[PDB]
C-alpha cells in the first residue's frame, strides 16, 4: 500500500472509466445538496459512488471527479489518499474485514483471523487467486459489544465463532448471501441472558408532559 | 532577523585573478575583506567622512505589518479559501 | 438523594433502544415521538435554551461540556451567512457502540432532536454526518428521514410552525480523526480531515464559513424529552453536575457485553453486576477497568470498587467518563499488550498534521512494542512518561491527549509488571 502512483498498463490516466447515466442523476442529486460556491464539498459521496460503479478507484475516477466537480486534481489524489475506505489497488469481490482492537482482541479475534487465513490459504492483505476474497485488518467498527466481528462489503457479521464463521465463508463461496446480524442467541445488542431492562412497554405519547406546553 | 541590525561599511570589490601555479584567487586589494560595524547610520556617516572616504548610503528596510488571520482560510464567500490544509 | 442506580423503565428516554419495536414512524409515534412539536417550535428559541439549561445536561461527547451554554452561543443575530447544526455519528472510539444503536433504532427521535436543536439556535439545515461503515444504519435513517419528510414533519412548513429546516445525511470513508468537530466540517467540505484550530469557534466560523454548531447523537436525540417532560425532571437524576441518564456500553471480559441505559451515578460494580451478568470468573477476578473507552486511563481493580460512573467521581480518580464505554480485563489479560494494541490504533487515525502527535504516537508505538517483547531497560519506562507528557497538551486536537493517557495510566497502575517482564526477558536472554 505505497501512497505513491506509477503508471501501470492496468492503471494509467488512458484507461476507460465514465459514469453511467442514473449514476449521473445521482451526482447531480448529490451535488444539489450543497449549497453554491461550494461544489468542492461534494468530493467524498461521487467518489464513493464512482468506486461502487467500478470496484476500485484507479486513476481515471479520480481525474474525471475533479474534471465534472472542476476541482484541481491534486485535491482528489490527496482525499483518495487520505482516506481507508477507498481502494486503489483492485480488490476481490468480497472484501473481508476482521476488527483487531482492543475490545475485539478481549474476545479472542485472532481465534477468528486464523481460521480465516488457514481456511482460505492466503494471509493479511493477499487475494484469493480466483479474485473472490480479500482479508485485511481494520480498527474497532462500532460493535464492541459484539465482539468479535467481522465486515464483509456492507454487512455485518458479529458475534463470530470459527466454525460459524467458516461456515460463512462456505455459503459466500456458493454465491449466497448470509443474514447480516450477530449468530448467536441475541438480535442486536441486549444480553444473552435475557432483557435486564425496557421489559415493560412503553408508555405511548402523552405521558409525563410538563404543563403549559 | 538576528542579522539586520546593526549597519555595515564595506568597500567595492576589486580585481581576483587565477594563481599560475596553484589556480588560487590572488588579489591586490588590501581592503578587500575589511567591514565594518556601525550602531546607528550617523556613526558610520562620521567614520567615513573622518577617513576622507566617499560613501554610498542605501536605507534600511524594514517589512510592513501585514494583516494575518486565520479564520480567513475558511471564509464563506471570499477568495482567500484554502484548497486544502 | 445519595443513592443512585436501578432506573425505572418508565424513566427511559431511549424506549425500543434493544430493537424489538417498530423502528418507523408508526412505531415511533406509538412511544411518544413527534408530539406537541409545534408548540415545541413555537414557544421560543430562547424557551427550548432555558430548559437544555435547566437541564443540566453536558456533551455526551466525551467532552462533558454543559449543552445548554453551547447552544446559547449561536444565538445572535445573522450576518447574512445561514446557520447549521451539524448532528455527528461517527462514533469511531473503541468500546462505544450507543449512537450506532440510536441511529438503527430510533432514527426519529433523532430527527426531532434534530428540528428542535435546529429552532432552539435558527440553524437553517441539518448535516447528520454518519460513518462510512454504517451502511445499513445510515439507510435506516434515510428511510426514517423520507417518512418524516412525507408527512410534511420537517421540510417546508416544518410541524405547521412557519419554521424551515432540512436534514441532510453524509457518510464518512473510514477515518476516525473526523469524529473530531473541526476535523468533521473540513471533511463535509470536501478536504481531509484534518482538524482546525480555535479560535475561531465553530459558532463564528464553520462549515463553509458558516456559523455551525457540532453535536453528538446522545445529546440531540434527548432534548425533544427535555422538552417535554421537563427540564427538572431530567435534573432530577444523578449527582448534582452531573444530572440525566446515559447510556453505557459494557465489553470486555464480561459474561454478558450489552448496552444498558442508566442513571449517571450508578456504581460500577452495580452496573457490572446488574447489567452485564458479573465479570468472567467473578469479581475477584477482575484486573482493571477502561471507563470511557480507549481515550480515557484505566483503573485498577482496587480504586474500581466505590467509584460511580459520573464526570467527577471519574475526574477526582485521574480518568474521565469519556464515551461512557466500560471495557473489563480480568486477570487472564496481557494488559501490556492491549494497551500497546491501543497506541497502535491510534498510531494509525492520526491525520498527522501538527508534528507532537505525527513524531511521538509512532514514537510510543516502537517503545511499546518493545515493552511488550520485554526490551528494554527501566530508564525508558520514565523517557516514556516524559515523552507522554510533552506530547499531552501540545497538539492542535485532542486525539494526542487520548493517545497519551493511556500510557500514563499504564505506567502510573502497573509499573512494577512491566518491571518485572523486563528483566525477565533480560534474564532469558543474556
Ligand atoms: N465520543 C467519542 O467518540 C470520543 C470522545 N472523546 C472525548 O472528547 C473530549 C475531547 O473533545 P473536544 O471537542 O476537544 O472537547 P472540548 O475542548 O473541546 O469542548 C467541547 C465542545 O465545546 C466547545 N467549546 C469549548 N470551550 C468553548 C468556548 N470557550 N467557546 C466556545 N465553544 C467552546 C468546543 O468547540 C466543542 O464543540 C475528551 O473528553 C475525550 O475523552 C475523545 C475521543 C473520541
Ligand atoms: C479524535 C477525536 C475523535 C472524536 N470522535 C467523536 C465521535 O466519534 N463522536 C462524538 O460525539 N465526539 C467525538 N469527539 C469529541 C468531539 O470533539 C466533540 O466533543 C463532540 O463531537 C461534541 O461534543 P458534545 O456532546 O458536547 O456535542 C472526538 C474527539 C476527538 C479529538
Ligand atoms: S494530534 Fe494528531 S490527529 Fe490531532 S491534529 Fe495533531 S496530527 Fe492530527
Ligand atoms: S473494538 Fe472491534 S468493533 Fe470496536
Amino acid at each position: 500500500a505505497l501512497f505513491v502512483h506509477r503508471d501501470t498498463p492496468k492503471n494509467n490516466p488512458e484507461t476507460p472509466f465514465d459514469f453511467t447515466p442514473e449514476n449521473y442523476k445521482r451526482i447531480e442529486a448529490i451535488v444539489k445538496n450543497y449549497p453554491e460556491g461550494h461544489k468542492a464539498a461534494a468530493v467524498l459521496p461521487v467518489l464513493d459512488l464512482a468506486q461502487r460503479q467500478n470496484g476500485w478507484l484507479p486513476i481515471s475516477a479520480m481525474n474525471k471527479v475533479a474534471e465534472i466537480l472542476q476541482v484541481p486534481p491534486m485535491r482528489v489524489y490527496e482525499v483518495a489518499t487520505f482516506y481507508t475506505m477507498y481502494n486503489r489497488k483492485p480488490v476481490g469481490k468480497y472484501h473481508i474485514q476482521v476488527c483487531t482492537t482492543t475490545p475485539c482482541m478481549l474476545r479472542n479475534s485472532d481465534s477468528i483471523l486464523e481460521a480465516i487465513q488457514k481456511k482460505l490459504g492466503i494471509k493479511v492483505g493477499e487475494t484469493t487467486p480466483d479474485k473472490l476474497f480479500t482479508l485485511i485488518e481494520v480498527e474497532c467498527l462500532g460493535a464492541c459489544v459484539n465482539a468479535p466481528m467481522v465486515q464483509i462489503n456492507d454487512n455485518y457479521y458479529e458475534d463470530l465463532t470459527p466454525k460459524d464463521i467458516e461456515e460463512i465463508i462456505d455459503e459466500l463461496k456458493a454465491g449466497k448471501i448470509p443474514k447480516p446480524g450477530p449468530r448467536s442467541g441475541r438480535f442486536s445488542c441486549e444480553p444473552a441472558g435475557g432483557l435486564t431492562s425496557l421489559t415493560e412497554p412503553p408508555k405511548g405519547p402523552g405521558f409525563g408532559v410538563q404543563a403549559g406546553l | 532577523v538576528n542579522n539586520t541590525k546593526k549597519w555595515k561599511m564595506e568597500f567595492d570589490t576589486r580585481e581576483r585573478w587565477e594563481n599560475p601555479l596553484m589556480g588560487w584567487a590572488s588579489t591586490a586589494d588590501p581592503l578587500s575583506n575589511l567591514v565594518l560595524t556601525f550602531s546607528t547610520k550617523e556613526d558610520a556617516i562620521a567614520f567615513a567622512e573622518k577617513n576622507g572616504w566617499s560613501y554610498d548610503v542605501e536605507e534600511r528596510k524594514v517589512p510592513k505589518p501585514k494583516s494575518k488571520s486565520y479564520g480567513a482560510n475558511f471564509s464563506w464567500n471570499k477568495r482567500t479559501r484554502v484548497s486544502t490544509k | 438523594k445519595t443513592s443512585f442506580g436501578s432506573l425505572k423503565d418508565e424513566d427511559r428516554i431511549f424506549t425500543n433502544l434493544y430493537g424489538r419495536h417498530d423502528w418507523r414512524l408508526k412505531g415511533a409515534q406509538s412511544r411518544g415521538d413527534w408530539y406537541k412539536t409545534k408548540e415545541i417550535l413555537l414557544k421560543g428559541p430562547d424557551w427550548i435554551l432555558g430548559e437544555v439549561k435547566t437541564s443540566g445536561l453536558r456533551g455526551r461527547g466525551g467532552a462533558g461540556f454543559p449543552t445548554g451554554l453551547k447552544w446559547s452561543f449561536m444565538n445572535k443575530p445573522s450576518d447574512g451567512r445561514p446557520k447549521y447544526l451539524v448532528v455527528n455519528a461517527d462514533e469511531g472510539e473503541p468500546g462505544t457502540c450507543k449512537d450506532r444503536e440510536i441511529i438503527r433504532h430510533d432514527p426519529h427521535k433523532l430527527v426531532e432532536g434534530c428540528l428542535v436543536g435546529g429552532r432552539a439556535m435558527g440553524a437553517r439545515a441539518a448535516y447528520i454526518y454518519i460513518r462510512g461503515e454504517f451502511y445499513n444504519e445510515a439507510s435506516n435513517l434515510q428511510v426514517a428521514i423520507r417518512e418524516a419528510y412525507e408527512a410534511g414533519l420537517i421540510g417546508k412548513n416544518a410541524c405547521g410552525s412557519g419554521y424551515d429546516f432540512d436534514v441532510f445525511v453524509v457518510r464518512g470513508a473510514g477515518a476516525y480523526i473526523c469524529g473530531e468537530e473541526t476535523a468533521l466540517i473540513e471533511s463535509i467540505e470536501g478536504k481531509q480531515g484534518k482538524p482546525r484550530l480555535k479560535p475561531p469557534f465553530p459558532a463564528d466560523v464553520g462549515v463553509f464559513g458558516c456559523p455551525t454548531t457540532v453535536a453528538n447523537v446522545e445529546t440531540v436525540a434527548v432534548s425533544p424529552t427535555i422538552c417535554r417532560r421537563g427540564g427538572a425532571w431530567f435534573a432530577s437524576f444523578g449527582r448534582e453536575r452531573n444530572s440525566g441518564t446515559k447510556l453505557f456500553n459494557i465489553s470486555g471480559h464480561v459474561n454478558n457485553p450489552c448496552t444498558v441505559e442508566e442513571e449517571m451515578s450508578v456504581p460500577l460494580k452495580e452496573l457490572i453486576e446488574k447489567h452485564a451478568g458479573g465479570v468472567t470468573g467473578g469479581w475477584d477476578n477482575l484486573l482493571a477497568v477502561i471507563p470511557g473507552g480507549s481515550s480515557t486511563p484505566l483503573i485498577p481493580k482496587s480504586v474500581c470498587e466505590t467509584v460511580l460512573m459520573d464526570f467527577d467521581a471519574l475526574i477526582q480518580a485521574q480518568t474521565g467518563l469519556g464515551t461512557a464505554a466500560v471495557i473489563v480485563m480480568d486477570r487472564s489479560t496481557d494488559i501490556v499488550k492491549a494497551i500497546a494494541r491501543l497506541i497502535e490504533f491510534y498510531k494509525h487515525e492520526s491525520c498527522g498534521q501538527c508534528t507532537p502527535c505525527r513524531e511521538g504516537v509512532d514514537w510510543m508505538n516502537k517503545v511499546m512494542a518493545r515493552f511488550v517483547r520485554g526490551d528494554a531497560r527501566p530508564a525508558e519506562i520514565d523517557s516514556l512518561w516524559e515523552i507522554s507528557k510533552q506530547i499531552e497538551g501540545h497538539t492542535i486536537c485532542a486525539l494526542g491527549d487520548g493517545a497519551a493517557w493511556p500510557v500514563q495510566g499504564l505506567i502510573r497502575h502497573f509499573r512494577p509488571e512491566l518491571e518485572e517482564r523486563m528483566q525477565r526477558f533480560a534474564q532469558q536472554h543474556q
